[PDB]
């Protein structure tokens, strides 16, 4: 790896956000292929034709994901989930998931949860010292907001599968 | 090298007068559509993409000569040619403050059931407005003097005429040039090729050319709408709010927030209505057609574009895309806020508690609250359970009318040498879509089209209390449309030029043939 | 089926006047003034089972409103213009309070904006 | 009387024309034979009108008092959606519709022994 001092470890950097975005693009795409990784990462299921939970309330929490552009910003989702457990009904929603706003809960709050998920080696894709650090820490939300997005399309077009007949 | 008798450094600053949108590859994972990154991942301009732009307005002023514009942008294949004496370098795009990407959602309207079309659901990102960009130019001359092309060029970069990037008709791509500044080496000359190393070169007074010519804009006509909401108006935000649900949609608009109504929406309701009429006069149906075809009907297709699609007609191959020579600019409201006000609104839990203080913050009525609330006003909606009555459960929601928002003209622009072009130069084919167009514009005045959402749910109904169409360089006898209306029923325009219109359009009713095809 | 709230047919005058008078304890006309929360020990009921409103839309007030429709039949215009067109004493029930009497409104159409 | 009633919900298995089940007319064009156009309502109130303005509700021990809701001349703003929803019940039941807002209802419901 480069020292950090590095005259081209600006340079570098720029390389590595690129080699661990499409990184996680990628992992996000695998991950959002099966139906138990969904499962796993959001609760997210599928029984017969029906979704848990309908795609509509899936919607909604996808809608305020993409005000997650940093961790500052985790206080926005955690304040939609308070107010969706606060109602009765749309908790209810939620119940026949996996324990899905848990699941959400925590993959907003707990910052190596996404990597965790992930499971990408970063190794063969940093070379800054203090790369994996930095970047998990400048590239924490994007990741969050690419693996969600992608399970709720594998989600929906596996629930096309079942729906569709 | 290449002989160079003098170069031109061309710079100043662009603006985006509208939203921009160049686009990368395509989808970033929070927009179907992502904007075009440089290396170092900031947005920027290619230089490709703004070559284009200036080469093909070029193009349009010149009227095609393929000679005057391979003298300045160059050719592959002619023998004496080769590469270019224009220089467009890559510009990184500078969003004000440090104002973050917009996104934008966009959807299809089934004709049909006049509601969202299964998979036309879209989003794209843009850059604000207000954004500034560099015009980094180059040009070799190897003529005295700077080319008259060149400086029509600029000209029309300072008007704001050329649009850059994708949805150029939908909205985006407006930019204009500010803060012009030429600077001259003469590189055939000791004296000019060490300024270039050393001095950084002689100052043009731009003035002075720009008083040496007449900037020869191309034909258009462009129409401002006067409208003031008489039901509240509102395109709704991308996601449901916690205090109101349905939230207005806002832009930044350099470094306040503004409510907009995109040109997007504009220009898909006078195509719903354009569309409409064309239908209904030829009794057509569109309950059967998917969503591209509902949309592939005649005069709406050169007035409002086409989807390219590439068909072999017999051996032939003919693309029956073509970019719609009608396009919307979004819309603002004169009512702005900082990027925090509404933030606060936004984020208000409590419709009684900390919304009413976000709000009268917003209107700009800190301490009237009736003031605030006859500009920005909370509305409760329940559905009533048919059986019992009361409230069915779940079916409580909040909406934020904007029953006294402001709002700034429509202004839709028509490019009168874009549909010459579709006509093969025909200027009397261009009768029936002035005539489809001005009808479509006294249903708008008519209340006929609302705008936004929750039309059919006590929304969306506009006021139109004046239509100023002003064109330049109209042909002849579609000069008379360069009027100020105020009746709804265009009975401001001469009678004799509207029984014209109509007895073109009539005879386009008899036979609505492809008016293209030639 | 369908729950209606038919229209306080023969409330007598004054009955909505004054409204701030506790008149729910005399039989004004035969008629207790039944959309107001009788007074306890002389003391307003403003519990939070009842609500309270600073005012009301006068009767005899006057709304007019348009109605943009679209490839309505025959008889789905006809049905909608029945309603419209409902003879005399046939009142329409909108908006709130409607069990106390409230909301009972008079729809007829303006033909010369029609 | 009870203040309200039902108006009975007839079954409509076998129902045919326009008042039958339908694919609709759509909004593609107008329609040869089925009209289009504005029809302008005059509405008058009998009884007092109820408009509560839910954004200005003002509570003390628990119980809310709400203004009139008002619009930006300071008339008041009768809602088109409370219209709306008046004659869409309206029209539901005189054309005999499918009831447009049906809750879950799916459980039983409860009462007590004598």
């Amino acid at each position: 790896p480069l020292p950090t001092n590095h005259p081209t470890q600006d340079y570098a950097r720029l390389i590595e956000k690129a080699a661990w975005r499409e990184a996680i693009q990628n992992k996000a795409l695998a991950l959002a292929s099966s139906r138990a990784k969904r499962e796993e990462i959001l609760g997210i299921k599928i029984m017969g034709k029906d979704s848990q939970p309908t795609m509509t309330q899936l919607g909604g929490f996808r809608s305020v994901l993409k005000r997650l552009h940093s961790r500052n910003n985790r206080d926005i989702v955690t304040g939609y989930l308070t107010a969706l457990e606060q109602v009765s009904n749309r908790k209810e929603k939620w119940s026949n998931t996996s324990q899905g706003l848990t699941k959400i809960r925590n993959l907003v709050t707990q910052e190596n949860l996404i990597w965790n998920h992930l499971d990408i080696d970063f190794s063969p894709l940093t070379i800054t010292q203090n790369g994996v650090n930095q970047l998990k820490s400048e590239l924490w939300a994007e990741a969050v907001r690419t693996l969600v997005d992608a399970i709720i399309r594998g989600h929906k077009r596996d629930l096309e599968k079942a729906q569709e007949n | 090298a290449r002989k160079v008798t003098t170069r031109w450094k061309i710079t100043g600053t662009l603006i985006a007068e509208t939203p921009l949108h160049i686009g990368g590859v395509g989808g970033d994972a929070d927009t179907d559509l992502a904007l075009a990154v440089n290396g170092a991942g900031e947005y920027y301009v290619p230089g490709t993409s703004l070559a284009g732009a200036l080469r093909g307005w070029m193009t349009q002023l010149l009227n095609n000569d393929e000679s005057q514009i391979k003298d300045l942008w160059g050719d592959h294949l002619d023998a004496k040619r080769g590469a270019s004496f224009v220089i467009v370098d890559d510009a990184v795009i500078h969003i004000p403050n440090n104002a973050d990407v917009e996104i934008r959602e966009g959807v299809g309207i089934d004709r049909h059931f006049g509601t969202a079309a299964n998979g036309f659901k879209y989003s794209r990102a843009v850059i604000p407005k207000g954004s500034k960009f560099k015009l980094p130019l180059t040009f070799d001359s190897q003529d005295d003097g700077l080319p008259n092309a060149l400086i029509q060029l600029l000209c029309a970069l300072e008007a704001g005429d050329i649009r850059l990037g994708a949805a150029k008709t939908r909205g985006l791509g407006r930019i204009k040039l500010d803060d012009l500044k030429l600077k001259s080496f003469a590189l055939d000359k000791p004296e000019g090729i060490f300024s270039a190393l050393l001095d950084q070169g002689k100052k043009l007074d731009w003035n002075q050319l720009k008083a040496n010519v007449t900037y020869q804009s191309p034909p258009y006509l462009g129409i401002s709408i006067t409208w003031n909401p008489k039901d509240p108006v509102m395109v709704k935000a991308e996601g449901d709010g916690l205090a109101i649900d349905i939230l207005p949609l806002v832009s930044q608009v350099g470094s306040d927030v503004r409510f907009v109504i995109p040109g997007s929406s504009i220009k898909g309701i006078l195509r719903t209505q354009a569309e409409r009429i064309i239908r209904t006069i030829c009794q057509s149906n569109g309950s059967e057609k998917n969503f591209l075809e509902q949309l592939r009907i005649n005069l709406v297709n050169e007035l409002f574009g086409s989807a390219s699609l590439s068909q072999k007609q017999n051996g032939k191959d003919i693309d029956l895309g073509k970019i719609g020579a009608l396009a919307v600019n979004d819309c603002f409201s004169s009512l702005s806020m900082t990027p925090d006000q509404w933030k606060a609104v936004e984020n208000a839990t409590e419709m009684t508690g900390n919304l009413q203080p976000a709000l009268k913050q917003a209107t700009g009525y800190p301490n009237n609250i009736s003031q605030a609330y006859k500009v920005l006003q909370p509305a409760m909606h329940v559905a009533v359970d048919r059986w019992t009555g009361g409230a069915a459960e779940g079916m409580l929601y909040s909406v934020l009318e904007p029953i006294g928002v402001t709002w700034e003209p429509i202004q839709v622009h028509l490019d009168i040498a874009r549909l010459k072009n579709y006509y093969h130069g025909k200027e009397e084919k261009l009768k029936p879509a002035i005539a489809l167009l001005l009808l479509v514009l006294r249903d708008l005045a008519n209340k006929k089209i609302p705008v936004g959402y929750g039309t059919n749910r006590g929304m969306g109904t506009i006021t139109v209390s004046q239509i100023t169409l002003n064109g330049k360089a109209l042909p002849t006898e579609l000069e008379p449309l360069n009027k100020t209306m105020t009746c709804p029923n265009l009975t401001d325009l001469d009678e004799a030029f509207r029984q014209d219109l109509s007895t073109a359009w009539k005879e386009w009713i008899a036979d609505p043939i492809d008016l293209c095809q030639q | 089926g369908r729950k209606v709230y038919p229209h306080h047919k023969g409330l007598p005058n004054g009955y909505w006047s004054n409204p701030t008078e506790d008149r729910s304890q005399q039989a004004i006309q035969g008629h207790y003034q039944e959309y107001r929360r009788p007074k306890k020990d002389g003391l307003e009921q403003r519990d939070d089972q009842n609500r309270s409103v600073k005012g009301w839309v006068k009767p005899l007030t006057e709304f007019t409103f348009e109605i943009d429709v679209t490839n309505l039949s025959e008889v789905e215009l006809g049905a909608l213009l029945w309603l419209l067109t409902l003879p005399d004493l046939h009142f329409h029930r909108l908006g709130g309070g409607k069990p106390l009497g409230f909301g009972s409104v008079r729809l007829d159409i303006d033909p010369d904006k029609t | 009387h009870n203040p309200y009633n039902f108006v009975p919900a007839l079954p409509r298995d076998g129902i045919t024309g326009d008042l039958g089940d339908c694919a609709p007319a759509g909004h593609s064009y107008y329609h040869g034979d089925k009209y289009s156009g504005r029809i302008a309502v005059k509405l008058t109130t009998v009884t007092p009108l109820l408009i509560p303005d839910a954004s200005k509700e003002e509570i003390n021990n628990n119980h809310k008092t709400y203004p009139v809701r008002i619009g930006k001349d300071g008339k008041p703003y009768l809602p088109p959606t409370s219209i709306k929803g008046m004659l869409r019940s309206a029209y539901e039941a005189v054309t005999n519709s499918r009831l447009a807002v049906f809750e879950d209802h799916d459980s039983r419901l409860a009462y007590r022994m004598p």
